[PDB]
């Protein structure tokens, strides 16, 4: 289907969420040719430097360049009156944070982790094929939809690795309008040094979002940022609460859920496995069943929009 | 040691001195993006001629000048009981003089010296067409960031020409000697602007690529009498492009001296140069001995614990 | 193993296939994948692979029989045909050969400068959504080159950028703006000869894109007209938009726009006017005629942008200006 570029074919209906620096506004919409439900997000560009207005189309170049099935699809992208309109598919629970912050306030199943981190892995393997790293994986860029399919979704963060025609072995630019990302961001980005980055930077956002689900909170949570940088830099390392790690110590996890997060969150980027190698690891092998028979019912206490 | 905040920055270690004040490495406490900044003591800029004057007029450019290859301001913060400004700037690694001074003969691989000067005369590209003319051309003033990208930095000395003005006219003799034409040196009541750049960075790419200088003397007077006869040498192992290059820049008479277009159009520019020799790294860093210039900060994030 | 030869035979036949599909799909699915698989084993020989880098025999014959087999051309024409990774290839493929050299030479643009038409079908291509992105890389590609720059600014379908940039999709459209701005302003002396000998047609084009109704076109073409105005190499374009009373009339009206940014950029344009020593008469008679809505009015404009001191310079100096007319 294709989605008309005029502000009048929109009825906004509710607020599901707020973003980029506070500018963004993101409403649950119908498109009245059909009737369809569909995310819309709004910005007020009166209130964008021309900076911020050139690194808002920027967003709009790499979501053009990517399809795959677990990365978001962009419906339509306009402008009425001051505001840049992009509208979406509409993803039914939410994020993966928005299930967390109302109906899995502990943390998640362990089964539940699996099915969503393998379609993000999934995910970053196509993005770093492409010759980009992704920055913000983050559980508020993990989409879930009614018929319990997985989606990526941080595309503005993103930065090509390809300069002058050549893929560059690592990348030196310090991450843009960042300041909500700097927990999930991994050491070798933060030293701002002559060693630079590459993809094995998402591999630690991964291990961090990992300890987000299962621990419900994010590590560094209640850090002043100074803090937080203080204890990358000194080299502590966030892992997973259970009672085998030390109210809710009456769980383990396996063996394979720790070993996972210990392969992830290593200091030496080139000690940590690529986005392929993971998707082969023992833990993504307790799936069975298929993800859109499986994840509804493992998130049975939920209630869909519909 | 102990901790100071300056506004939302966090005092570090010394980058080095300019010729204002001292140069300290800085932390943003709110977004952690490295930073640098300059001091300086208002108590030593009415010492220096017209320094005030130069401080004023450097911020007026660098706050209206956009380019990736001319240095970035990000603040100016003020201190009025202690007497002090601070200029926060964009990171650099190191100058282009600090890699030279680190190599026994002085010089760089024709393929990475080419890939400086074509940095250089983009830079210089920009500030021409915006009618800022850059006195002080040298590798002093020429700074690296970690992705490689080559900065022009130190505008103090530079002169803006007025908008309505049909040509690039100067009066006034300003920068460092060794790098002025026999325009300065002769002492005329006016010269080309954009032409004394052309001569400073003919004398830079004859450094650069030869470890030499094409004019010398034990002072100034000296110096200047060298440099007003018009006279120099190219050596042996210099190659025939590059020989033709070097002088149709360092020409005596400034209408025949060498234009931007001249140089972009010229065999040498246009020509790709293969990578025959290892090329000059960035030095460790001078007290720790530390091959990446990591963050001198952890000693005052574990004074300050946090904030 | 395959020959530079080979590749470019196989691809040719298989794009002649697809050209037409007078066979049911049985035959189409397996051309489409013969495109495919030989626009990897091109890009193979081009970027490599990483225990195995180019070698300069294969990329020399490959780009001479690409010259000689005319399918440079057919790939640009042919480019809708094409699934969605290999229109991705076709783009990097392209670009790679387009960067060439023979010493100081590059023999794809002396390629290009004979069948022009890959330029103008790679500027067509912003009027078909499904090719309109890839069609943008490569134009933009080209324009790094003086002679291929030249062919695109002094043809009668560069007009076609002001269609483009006022588009309703945007992520088109401002992509559109972004190849018409690097035209305008990487090649200075050739823009400027452009700019001179266009002047009464360009700027009739361009007054349109400030009465936009899109507030984004509106405000990237008011930008980008103060950077052209205040470019030393444009200073003869300058002296003569600056001389016409239809152009202050208009900078006098987006002074009252309702957005901050379309008042702030209109400001740094209208400076220039009434800083110009020599003004003509037609310019003094409107300022003499607004002379005190103008101080009362620059008496009172952005008073609260504090942090900018030369700002308040100019607003001074306008003001000075403006109580220092003299009348006829
Ligand atoms: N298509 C969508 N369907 C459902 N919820 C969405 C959708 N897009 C965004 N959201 C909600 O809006 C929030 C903010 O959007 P996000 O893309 O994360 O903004 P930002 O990156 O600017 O911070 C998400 O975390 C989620 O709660």
């Amino acid at each position: 289907s294709s989605f008309l570029p005029e502000g009048g074919c929109y009825e906004l209906l509710t607020v599901i969420g707020k973003g980029f620096e506070d500018l963004m506004t993101v409403n649950l919409a119908r498109y009245k040719p059909t009737g369809e439900y569909v995310t819309v997000r709004r910005i007020n560009l009166e209130a964008c430097s021309n900076e911020m207005v050139t690194f808002l189309q920027g967003e709009l170049h790499v979501s053009k360049l990517f399809n795959h099935p677990n990365i978001v699809p962009y419906r339509a992208t306009f402008i009425a009156d001051n505001e840049l309109w992009v509208v979406t598919s509409f993803m039914a629970y939410g994020s993966a944070k928005d299930l967390i912050c109302t109906h899995f306030m502990d943390g998640m199943n362990e089964l539940a982790i699996a099915y969503i981190l393998q379609g993000v892995l999934k995910a970053l393997d196509y993005i770093h094929h492409m010759g980009y790293v992704h920055r913000s994986v983050k559980a508020s860029h993990i989409l879930i939809s009614v018929d319990g399919k997985v989606y990526l979704s941080g595309l503005r963060s993103n930065l090509s690795m390809i300069s002058h025609g050549q893929r560059q072995r690592v990348v030196h630019d310090f991450p843009k309008y960042s300041v909500k990302v700097l927990p999930w961001l991994s050491p070798e980005v933060l030293q701002q040094n002559l060693q630079g980055y590459d993809a094995k930077s998402d591999i630690y956002s991964v291990g961090i979002t990992a300890c987000e689900l299962a621990n419900g909170h994010v590590p560094f949570k209640d850090m002043p940022a100074t803090q937080m940088l203080l204890e990358k830099l000194n080299g502590t390392v966030p892992c997973l609460l259970d009672t085998s790690t030390i109210h809710p110590y009456h769980r383990t996890f396996s063996p394979h859920f720790h070993h996972f997060v210990e392969q992830c969150l290593q200091r030496n980027p080139d000690a940590r496995p690529s986005a392929s190698t993971l998707l082969n690891h023992s833990f993504f092998k307790q799936i069975k069943r298929r993800a859109s028979e499986a994840l509804p019912e493992l998130l049975r206490p939920v209630t869909p929009i519909t | 040691k102990r901790a100071k905040l300056i506004g939302k920055y966090l005092m570090g270690d010394l980058l080095g001195e300019g010729s204002y004040g001292k140069v300290k490495e800085v932390l943003d406490s709110e977004t952690l993006c490295r930073r640098a900044v300059k001091i300086l003591k208002k108590k030593k800029l009415r010492r220096i001629p017209n320094g005030e004057a130069n401080v004023k007029k450097e911020i007026q450019l660098l706050r209206r000048l956009r380019h990736k290859n001319v240095i970035q301001l990000v603040d100016v913060l003020y201190n009025e009981e202690k007497q002090k400004m601070y200029m926060v700037m964009e990171y650099c690694v190191c100058g282009m003089q600090e890699m030279l001074d680190s190599v026994p003969e002085k010089r760089f691989p024709v393929c990475q010296a080419h890939g400086y000067f074509c940095q250089l005369i983009d830079g210089l590209e920009y500030l021409h067409s915006q009618g800022i003319v850059h006195k002080d051309i040298k590798p002093g003033n020429l700074l690296l960031t970690t992705g490689g990208t080559l900065k022009i930095s130190d505008l103090g000395v530079a002169e803006a020409l007025h908008p309505f003005a049909a040509d690039d006219t100067c009066r006034t003799s300003q920068g460092s000697p060794a790098f002025q034409p026999p325009e300065i040196a002769n002492g005329l009541d006016t010269f080309s602007g954009f032409k004394v750049d052309i001569w400073s960075a003919g004398v830079t790419l004859y450094n650069i690529t030869t470890g030499l200088y094409p004019f010398e003397g034990d002072n100034i007077y000296k110096l200047f009498e060298n440099i007003g006869k018009g006279s120099y040498a190219i050596p042996g192992d210099c190659g025939p492009p590059l020989s033709d290059l070097l002088k149709g820049m360092l020409e005596y008479e400034p209408a025949k001296r060498f234009s931007i277009r001249q140089i972009r159009q010229h065999s040498w520019f246009r020509k790709k140069h293969p990578p025959a020799e290892a090329p000059v790294p960035i030095p460790p860093s001078p007290d720790t001995k530390d091959r990446w210039r990591s963050m001198t900060v952890v000693p005052y994030l574990e004074d300050l614990h946090g904030a | 193993h395959k020959s530079p030869a080979d590749i470019v035979k196989n691809l040719k036949e298989s794009m002649a296939v697809l050209e037409k599909q007078d066979i049911s799909d049985k035959k189409a699915e397996k051309a489409t994948e013969e495109v495919s698989k030989n626009l990897v084993a091109m890009k193979e020989i081009l970027y490599g692979t990483n225990e195995k880098e180019p070698q300069t025999e294969a990329v020399a014959q490959l780009a001479q029989e690409l010259y000689n087999s005319g399918l440079l051309s057919t790939l640009v024409a042919d480019l809708q045909l094409i699934d969605f990774e290999g229109k991705k290839d076709v783009a990097q493929i392209f670009n790679n050969i387009l960067r060439r050299q023979i010493g100081t030479r590059t023999p794809t643009v002396e390629y290009i400068c004979t069948q022009q038409n890959i330029l103008f079908m790679l500027l067509k291509g912003y009027e078909s959504p499904e090719i309109a992105l890839n069609c943008g890389i490569m134009l933009r590609e080209c324009i790094r080159h003086e002679p291929l720059a030249k062919i695109i600014l002094w043809s009668e379908q560069f007009y076609d950028f002001f269609r483009y940039v006022e588009m309703s999709t945007f992520d088109i459209a401002s992509d559109a703006f972004a190849t018409f701005k690097d035209l305008l302003t990487r090649h200075k002396l050739l823009s400027a000869e452009f700019l001179e000998q266009h002047y009464d047609r360009f700027f009739s084009e361009y007054e349109k894109l400030l009465h936009s109704e899109n507030y984004v076109t509106k405000r990237q073409s008011l930008k980008l007209l103060g950077e052209l105005l205040l470019d030393r190499h444009n200073f003869t374009i300058m002296t003569k938009y600056i001389s016409k009373p239809e152009n202050l009339k208009l900078m006098m009206n987006l002074l009252r726009d309702k957005s901050r940014n379309i008042q702030f950029e209109a400001f740094h344009v209208f400076k220039v006017f009434v800083a110009n020593p020599n003004k003509t008469q037609p310019i003094l008679d409107i300022l003499l005629k607004n002379q005190a809505k103008l101080i009362e009015f620059l008496s009172k404009f952005q008073n609260d942008r504090t942090e900018d001191e030369q700002f308040n310079d100019e607003k001074t100096y306008l003001v000075k200006q403006i109580r220092d007319l003299k009348r006829p």
